[PDB]
């Protein structure tokens, strides 16, 4: 049948560098659209094209630029221009212009002055508590993943080698450790949960995951710290009997 | 003549037609043994998304002739003031209704020559495989044309008024006036066509769509 | 062009009904709604196209306003899938859709045997350092963020484990300050009275 996707799902660059974004459509939709959401305002309108080879201005358009030679993509540009270029880019298509949208899975950008600011995440599994096991007999380990940026994580539970589901929860939403900083550093938990007996033998493994998407080659390092590129940070506990 | 003016038209009105001339009610091979109200003909459970579907007619005659009969469908649908039959949601029309048996073999096709501001634009065409088709049928096929390509029922579009003319080989011709809606809500809009007039597909000459943008 | 949308924040437990709304006073050709999940694309729920529409799609019940200039969302035997970012959107009038600020539904799991408990954890490394882990809540309970921006407490997450048939609350305190406890982690939330506190 068909459908509308972006990508890559997050981006990062340094304050002053255009990027473009891509958003492409086999649903032989006419009309495409670029739109930011920010938690104060939810969805605004960037740019619009009703139909290939013509676009028009959006609500907020100032410092961004598109074109339509295709049918079937609309690539936003950011460039220097625009101020607060941090957010989640959406672009949608219909069939023709104001009918129903649907809508791709979106494009994470995030843009910092200095690229100091950039840490990968510190990652630690916290072993299940001993008084937990005994009223209940189940056994909760705890991820955390803290002091990151930007917030471009993804977390995971890999148990004797792999991914598991079942007992697990994760932050929506990662936590800022300081919320009065505007290039305030992340951190975010998850929980995995199984029985006492489970956790009780020494044969079973429990590794915590955290893909980062930080510095790729192009930025160049010369601070004393490792260099924070786009990464896996782990952490493991064994079974106790 | 003088023509009515798409500024003469409440934003709902507009909104309205646009919406009937866009979403009519299309079934083939239906029947209903039950009459409400002397004029109207209810099929329980055959509307879009299995509503109630409630067909009304300018007569009792009307309803009559076609109860218990093997009908195809194709008319305006709305939602504000249809009467409920059941406590299902109903869905209402007005005339639409001709026999299911009297069909063609293929499409017969027919030319609607169309200017704008006396300008000749290109010739739409419509089709139909009945022999005999009601003029709402072809009214809501020549509005949908319309609708798509010139964006007659959009507020701010340049077309300001229309007529269409049905050019006829029989002596009677038949037209509408896009704009005189007979008034805001649906139930008015619709009602010019619960006569459920009917013509021979092969009487049409062809169709003349005449629009003008003001300015 | 505007469209209203309430309640903006709506949370409930599992099994309620709920309505939200949207309204304007523009008309509108059509009206659509969508179900967003944070950091992913808006999904399509619906398009309804004709004043006093009402159409039904399994648990939601969805009506345009006889005049075109409301539309509502009913939702009965609300369930934990159902939380998301609700929003409505118009046909405007140049070639785009105008979109409502949504109504963010939270609808919250029914815990059959609670058993509050808040327990300490230790690092498998340091360790040396540790989290609290309040636990097993129900859902009445709401836990609270802290004043000090030195203390570190995530919101409450409920993980389901499948073969128990079994859903458990949690939410995780941290924080480096030498007098934080367990004890005193979560003082910002009204917990049970017979919250466990081991030893
Ligand atoms: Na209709």
């Amino acid at each position: 049948d068909g459908g509308i996707t972006q990508s890559p799902k997050y981006l990062f660059r340094k304050e002053g560098q255009n990027v473009t974004l891509s958003c492409e459509q086999n649903l032989n939709h006419d009309a495409m659209y670029w739109y930011r959401q920010d938690p104060g305002q939810g969805l605004r309108l960037i740019y619009y094209s009703q139909i290939v080879n013509d676009f028009q201005k959006g609500d907020i358009a100032e410092g961004y630029s598109v074109s339509r030679e295709k049918k079937e993509s609309f690539p936003l540009t950011v460039t220097s221009a625009q101020k607060n270029p941090t957010a989640f880019y959406l672009c949608a298509s219909s069939s023709r212009s104001s009918y129903e949208q649907y809508f791709g899975p979106g494009t994470r950008l995030t843009v910092t002055e200095d690229l100091k600011n950039v840490f990968p995440p510190e990652v630690a599994v916290f072993e299940p508590s001993e008084a937990e096991i005994s009223h209940t007999q189940k056994a909760t380990l705890v991820c955390l993943a803290t002091g990151f940026y930007p917030d471009h994580v993804e977390l995971s539970w890999w148990v004797n080698g792999k991914e598991v589901h079942s007992g697990v929860c994760t932050d929506p939403q990662p936590l800022k450790e300081q919320p009065a900083l505007n290039d305030s550093r992340y951190s975010l938990s998850s929980r995995l949960r199984v029985s006492a007996t489970f956790w009780q033998n020494p044969r079973n493994h429990f590794r915590c995951q955290v893909q980062f998407y930080g510095l790729s080659e192009n930025d160049e390092w010369t601070q004393d710290r490792a260099k924070p590129v786009t990464q896996i940070v782990s952490a493991e506990a064994w079974g106790r009997a | 003549e003088d023509l009515h003016d798409k500024s003469e038209l409440t934003d709902l009105a507009l909104a309205n037609a646009y919406g009937q001339y866009n979403h009519p009610f299309i079934k083939e091979n239906i029947k209903s043994d039950e009459i409400s109200g002397e004029k109207d003909l209810i099929f329980r459970n055959q509307g879009d998304s299995g509503n109630d579907l409630r067909v009304k007619f300018a007569t009792a005659d009307l309803a009559q002739k076609f109860k218990n009969k093997n009908v195809d469908i194709y008319g305006a649908s709305f939602y504000y003031k249809c009467e409920k039959i059941s406590e299902n949601i109903s869905e209402c029309l007005y005339g639409g209704t001709t026999l299911n048996s009297e069909k063609l073999a293929q499409e017969r096709v027919i030319g609607a020559n169309v200017w704008v501001d006396g300008i000749q634009k290109e010739t739409e065409l419509i089709r139909t495989n009945k022999k005999n088709v009601t003029l709402q049928e072809l009214d809501i096929k020549i509005r949908k044309i319309l609708s798509d390509k010139y964006k007659i029922y959009y507020k701010d579009s340049e077309i300001s008024k229309g007529l269409i003319e049905f050019d006829m080989k029989t002596p009677r011709d038949y037209s509408f006036d896009i704009y005189d809606l007979k008034g805001e809500n649906d139930y008015e809009i619709d009602k010019i066509y619960e006569d459920n007039k009917t013509l021979k597909s092969d009487d049409i000459s062809h169709i003349d769509v005449n629009l003008y943008t003001k300015k | 062009q505007l469209l209203e949308q309430s309640p903006q924040f709506l949370s409930i437990q599992e099994g309620e009904n709920l309505t939200v709304y949207c309204n304007s006073s523009s008309v509108f050709s059509s009206l659509q709604w969508y179900r967003q999940e944070p950091g992913e694309g808006p999904v399509l729920l619906v398009t309804v196209v004709t004043g006093g529409e009402v159409k039904k799609l399994k648990r939601l019940t969805f009506q345009f306003g006889d005049a075109r200039k409301d539309s509502s969302l009913h939702i009965t035997a609300a369930q934990p899938g159902d939380t998301g970012l609700y929003l409505c959107a118009g046909a405007g009038s140049q070639g785009n859709l105008i979109f409502g600020k949504g109504t963010k539904l939270s609808v919250k799991p029914n815990i059959q045997n609670p058993d509050p408990a808040v327990y300490q954890l230790r690092d498998s490394k340091s360790s040396d350092k540790s989290v609290c882990l309040f636990t097993d809540f129900d859902s009445q309970t709401n836990v609270s963020q802290s004043k000090d921006s030195d203390v570190y407490i995530t919101d409450k997450c409920v993980l389901d484990m499948r073969s128990m048939d079994f859903k458990s609350n949690s939410a995780v305190a941290w924080s480096n300050k030498s007098d934080f406890a367990c004890a005193n982690a979560f003082n910002n939330s009204i917990i049970p009275e017979d919250t466990f506190f081991p030893s």
